């Protein structure tokens, strides 16, 4: 599917940065990042907080927060951007989200793509999704597939730098 | 062929200008430098939010001065506080020299441009920018391979001659020949002007203090004496009323003298000082018992 | 003791930036940072600052975290950039102090013994002086009362060194008022003063009401100081002063009268000169 | 270009023949004035060119060679 | 090898000064942390361990760092002159944990409970409930005089991760002559 | 340019050309061609108030491609010309104080200007609400909306 000129940010997801909260041991975070039946479930409650980190500032167009049709798919999704520190569940509900999204049943299907306000996400470095309920009100929710579609923002990697022209030891 | 439309602006936040000016005056006898943190929001705008000083080193303002360990660590630590900006350019002062880039500066700029084709370079003369004027021109190397095409490769736009005209004290050091200026525009916003307005803001107490009457009476007496002598000339200047082409008389005696300029000009001062003082006097009599 | 804590413009413009950095995404209360600056005889100069990762919890009001290594390493960099700055205190934009201030201040006492916390009310833009500077004192309260930590107050004033002054003056360059004042601005300077004196007197009344209604503790000190201000009133009704006021009010009116006359004769002379001007050109047209 | 627009056969007049406000014409100038910010917007003044012409259409499609006169004094 | 940040919470309360353990409790904690801090870095060279004193306050003496020298050096002059407050200690350790510089490391906390903890049973469980939601594993080890295997403490570890949880152990050390060998045998190599 | 050029020929009178323009704008490089495309489609269906055209114009505007915005904004305004569409005015402005890319505002400044063409009292709120906004570009759009 995907829109014209935009690519999935799977290659851009920093495995080091990503961390889920309430993820069950049997079905972990890595499961929901693969295009397989393997999924992620929340152990201690239906609330889940799945954060990701991108290698370089990326832009966001459409995330695909797919979920199982058993009713344990996500229902209400709160997205935050460029969080300086990891989030807390109690403080996550309080804080106002960048885009409060009410997933509809049509979205959870395998082919469903949910559109995000492209204006708000222009320099996202780390996005945290907060699943506040599942469709069936089941004890544990599930994210069948979840990835972000946008474009990469060219970032000036000062780590490389390196002189390209000139001779060393030259002053003003 | 991409082109930096002259409409393209290097937005300088109210923070950066104070911090860039502060660094420049910090080492004014010598030359200081630091990386600027911002975003390339799009082609026609290079937004710089924060700047962090790269420590002064014997090299000067050159690629070598950019300590990779200092920059990699500082960036890493500013990312935790909530400023995940990208290195958008570099700035260096020019103790009184002007707003131009020397040969060595050009080589630096070419390096920064290597990482992103829009790394803007600024200047910031802490000695000339001593009053309301702030001499800070932004610059981006005009790659020498575009001599076949148009330099300053702009396109549809009309803000090229606005906000500035090519400064002569720089056009000589290579402009529109190797470095072109980019319009500099400051992104001051409310909640930042208000906090800066406190710099010279007075207070509640001020405006009710009645001056002091000993030097007020002396001042009132002083100005009335000075205005008196100015009336003597006003009488002589008018009572002369010489008609030998009076329109020419009114233009051959213009030296900021008797008739009016040293006249009621003092009346405004004398009358403003008394009215404000009196009104303060009566307000205090009412408010304070 | 610190007679004054002169906050330079750059700090309150970085704090504002610091508040925006976080509040924009991580909606949270006060943003805490470190305040660098050079010492003086007694007036602490605040010349720069930086942010320190600070997270707090409304529960127990002591589950916080002010990073040590970030504070240590940051200053490790800044002393490299500029060596005249030493850590001198902290800043938080939460308008009302917290229960966590004392404990955290003890921490910043580990880096500067005479640590002064400057509360910058970044959100408000009001009567003025968006900085409030506090110290830490532990005294026996002379007058037989429990001991405690408490934050004593230190006079705060906002000033500018030359370099920042040039930047600030241009930075406004669209709302600055004329320095001359003129009659228009001078009078507004007084309607502004009256509004404040009422506003300050109203804060005093509410507190006096609070102590009057018991909701607050009778300080027993600073409470009678307000009684000092209540005796320092002028008592203008005194005859000998009433005469002496009319004399100076009369002493000035004769100068505004002479000022008024000069401006009138000049006015008439300017109309007569003008009446000749258009009339003479009137005849000369023919 | 303005002086000789349309080969001296069009004129710009926001007011319509019958005193109305010409929506195509008035829009044309407003977006044209926004050429300081974009040159390619310049052509929008084409909308403000209303042919200053009188057609002698008698029937639906007939275009008779009517010979009519003016009053150039 | 398991990427985890060990935020060791070392007690320094006054009761921590009476040496039911041979030389003293503190050396037991001071010896114990020597192994737990060294145990984690040896397991994974990308690891990092910090320590929080828990008596009279919640000081953060050393933030989360990989280098073990700072943790060891800061241990000295730990001066056991306070009263333990374990209600807040875990929070501050977790809240500081939330500032993990790397976001990938698993969470593992080691608490040095060496004094009688005066905490409402309801409060401790609620603290445990908050930990369960946020997936942090914390190990509790008791030293010196204390109501042996405090019911409040034991309830804490059980609700810490039950229903076939990871098993964040409530390793109870045998009071009396015993080194960290008990603390190193069970908890250090398996938490 | 050609797609923008095509619109000028069928200015105010697209009729059928709109359907081709709608299809062509959608299939584009998401660059200058989109910029010319929206301007052409907006010019062609100038005042048509057509919902189908308006929805597509919005998507390009929500694309937030800078150069795309400067034309989508005008195209958005022209298609809604004199419609007072409460959704359009709320939507158009809502983008203004929510977008960087000053250029997109420059189109939106006039773009929301034409949406109130000739009402002459009807809103008088955008005229007052806009004139108070701090963002200078919106102010200009408030002043133009007076025109
Ligand atoms: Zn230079």
């Amino acid at each position: 599917d995907i829109p014209k000129g935009y690519m999935d940010l799977m290659p851009f997801i920093n495995k080091a940065g990503c961390e889920c909260l309430n993820e069950s041991d049997e079905h972990g975070f890595d499961n929901c990042l693969r295009k397989d039946t393997t999924f992620l479930e929340s152990d201690c409650d239906e609330q889940l907080l799945i954060t990701v980190a991108f290698n370089q500032p990326v832009k966001l167009y459409s995330m695909k927060f797919q979920g199982p049709d058993n009713g344990q798919g996500p229902k209400y999704v709160k997205i935050f951007i460029n969080l300086p520190r990891s989030m807390d569940f109690e403080e996550a509900e309080r804080s106002e989200p960048t885009q409060a999204l009410e997933l509809t049943e049509d979205d959870i299907k395998e082919d469903g793509i949910v559109p995000l306000r492209y204006v708000k996400f222009q320099n996202v470095n780390s996005v945290t999704i907060f699943v506040q309920s599942n469709q069936g009100e089941e004890e544990t929710t599930r994210i069948s597939y979840f990835t972000f579609i946008g474009t990469p923002v060219q970032a000036t990697n000062m780590n490389d730098f390196k002189r390209v022209v000139g001779k060393k030891g030259e002053s003003h | 062929a991409p082109a930096v439309d002259t409409a393209e602006q290097v937005y300088i936040s109210s923070l950066a200008l104070l911090k860039m000016l502060k660094h420049g005056r910090a080492g004014v006898p010598m030359e200081v430098m630091g990386l600027m943190l911002g975003e390339f929001v799009d082609d026609y705008t290079v937004r710089v939010i924060d700047v962090f000083a790269m420590p002064q080193s014997g090299t000067g303002v050159s690629v070598e001065a950019v300590d990779p360990v200092f920059q990699a660590k500082m960036l890493d630590m500013l990312k935790q506080t909530g400023r995940p900006e990208m290195v958008v350019g570099w700035y260096h002062s020019h103790p009184g020299f002007g707003c131009w880039l020397s040969g060595v500066d050009i080589n630096t700029q070419q390096s920064f441009e290597a990482l992103s084709e829009r790394a803007v370079a600024v200047v910031v003369d802490p000695i000339q920018s001593v009053k309301g004027k702030v001499v800070i021109d932004a610059f981006r190397l005009i790659n020498a391979n575009m001599m076949v095409l148009g330099h300053e490769p702009r396109q549809t736009t009309s803000n090229l001659g606005h906000l500035n005209k090519p400064s002569i004290q720089a056009l000589i050091h290579g402009l529109n020949r190797h470095y072109y200026s980019i319009t500099i525009n400051y992104r001051k916003n409310e909640l930042e002007q208000k906090m800066l307005l406190n710099l010279h803001k007075k207070s509640w107490m001020e405006g009710l203090t009645l001056q002091d009457y000993s030097e007020h009476c002396k001042h009132n007496e002083s100005v009335v004496k000075e205005m008196l002598e100015l009336a003597k000339n006003y009488n002589k200047a008018v009572e002369e009323e010489d008609k030998m082409t009076p329109e020419q008389l009114a233009i051959k005696n213009v030296g900021k003298q008797d008739p009016k300029r040293h006249l009621e000009e003092h009346v405004d001062v004398l009358m403003t000082s008394n009215i404000v003082q009196c009104l303060a006097a009566m307000l205090d009599t009412v408010v304070f018992k | 003791a610190v007679q004054k804590v002169v906050v330079h413009p750059l700090v309150l413009l970085s704090v504002v930036d610091h508040f925006n950095r976080i509040g924009k995404v991580g909606n949270q209360k006060r943003v805490v940072g470190v305040l660098l600056g050079s010492w003086q005889k007694k007036v602490l100069d605040v010349s720069n600052s930086f942010a320190v990762p600070f997270d707090e919890d409304d529960k127990d009001d002591s589950v916080w975290f002010l990073d040590h290594d970030y504070l240590e390493n940051m200053y490790g960099m800044f002393k490299k950039v500029n060596a005249r700055e030493r850590i001198v205190g902290w800043y938080h934009t939460g308008p009302k102090l917290h229960k966590n201030d004392i404990a955290i201040n003890e921490l910043m006492k580990r880096y500067c013994p005479n640590s002064v916390l400057v509360i910058i009310d970044v959100k408000p833009k009001d009567l003025g002086l968006p900085t409030e500077a506090y110290i830490s004192v532990e005294e026996v309260h002379d007058d037989g009362t429990p001991t405690s930590k408490t934050f004593e107050h230190v006079t705060s004033e906002i000033g500018a060194e030359e370099a920042e002054e040039v930047g600030v003056e241009h930075l406004l360059r669209d709302i600055k008022d004329t320095t001359v004042g003129t009659l228009s601005q001078r009078i507004t300077n007084q309607v502004h003063g009256l509004k404040g004196l009422n506003s300050k007197l109203l804060d005093i009344r509410s507190y006096l009401e609070k102590v009057a209604t018991g909701k607050l503790p009778i300080n027993h000190q600073i409470i009678y100081q307000l009684q000092d201000v209540f005796n320092l009133l002028p008592d203008v009704s005194l005859q000998e002063f009433v005469k002496a006021f009319y004399l100076k009010t009369n002493d000035q009116m004769v100068v505004v009268y002479l000022a008024s006359l000069i401006r009138s004769v000049v006015a008439l002379h300017n109309l007569i000169n003008n009446k000749i001007a258009n009339r003479d050109a009137e005849k000369k047209e023919g | 270009g303005i002086l000789d627009a349309g080969g001296h056969n069009v004129t710009i007049s926001l007011q319509s023949r019958t005193g109305h406000t010409h929506m195509p014409s008035v829009v044309g100038v407003l977006v044209f004035t926004q050429f300081w910010f974009w040159f390619p917007l310049s052509h929008f003044l084409s909308l403000a060119y209303t042919p200053t012409c009188v057609i002698g259409l008698n029937k639906d499609l007939k275009m008779p060679k009517v010979q009519y006169k003016s009053n150039c004094k | 090898m398991v990427l985890e940040s060990t935020m060791v919470c070392v007690d320094n309360s006054e009761y921590m000064r009476n040496g039911d353990f041979l030389p003293t409790r503190l050396q037991a904690q001071q010896d114990a942390v020597n192994i737990v801090c060294h145990s984690k870095t040896r397991s994974n060279p990308e690891n990092n361990v910090g320590l929080i004193t828990l008596a009279n306050d919640c000081e953060v003496l050393t933030t989360l760092t990989p280098d073990t020298g700072r943790i060891l050096s800061k241990l000295h002059t730990v001066q056991p002159k306070g009263k333990i407050t374990f209600c807040t200690g875990i929070r501050v350790a977790h809240l500081a944990l939330k500032h993990r510089q790397g976001k990938n490391h698993k969470m593992r906390i080691i608490a040095f409970v060496g004094s009688p903890v005066e905490d409402n049973e309801k409060d401790l469980v609620k603290l445990a409930k908050r930990l369960k939601k946020e997936k942090v594993n914390v190990d509790i080890i008791n030293f010196g005089e204390e109501e042996v295997n405090t019911e409040k403490l034991t309830a804490f570890v059980n609700t810490l991760n039950g229903k076939d949880g990871t098993g964040s152990h409530l390793v109870t050390v045998p009071p009396g002559p015993s080194l960290a060998d008990a603390l190193i045998s069970s908890p250090i190599l398996a938490g | 340019g050609g797609l923008y050029a095509l619109g000028l020929i069928h200015a105010n009178h697209g009729g059928d050309i709109i359907d081709y323009l709608l299809n062509q704008l959608k299939n584009a490089s998401n660059d200058i061609v989109r910029h010319g495309g929206s301007l052409g489609l907006g010019l062609a269906a100038m005042g048509t108030a057509r919902q189908d055209v308006y929805d597509l114009l919005k998507t390009n505007l929500y694309q937030d491609d800078a150069v795309t915005g400067e034309a989508a904004g005008l195209a958005l305004g022209l298609v809604m010309l004199g419609s007072k569409n409460a959704q359009a005015i709320e939507d158009m402005v809502g983008y203004a104080q929510e977008t960087q890319h000053e250029k997109i505002l420059r189109g939106l400044a006039v773009g929301i200007a034409l949406v109130m063409y000739g009402r002459m009292e009807e809103a008088d709120a955008l005229i007052e609400s806009l004139c108070r906004d701090k963002d200078p570009i919106l102010r200009r759009s408030g002043m133009y909306t007076v025109a």
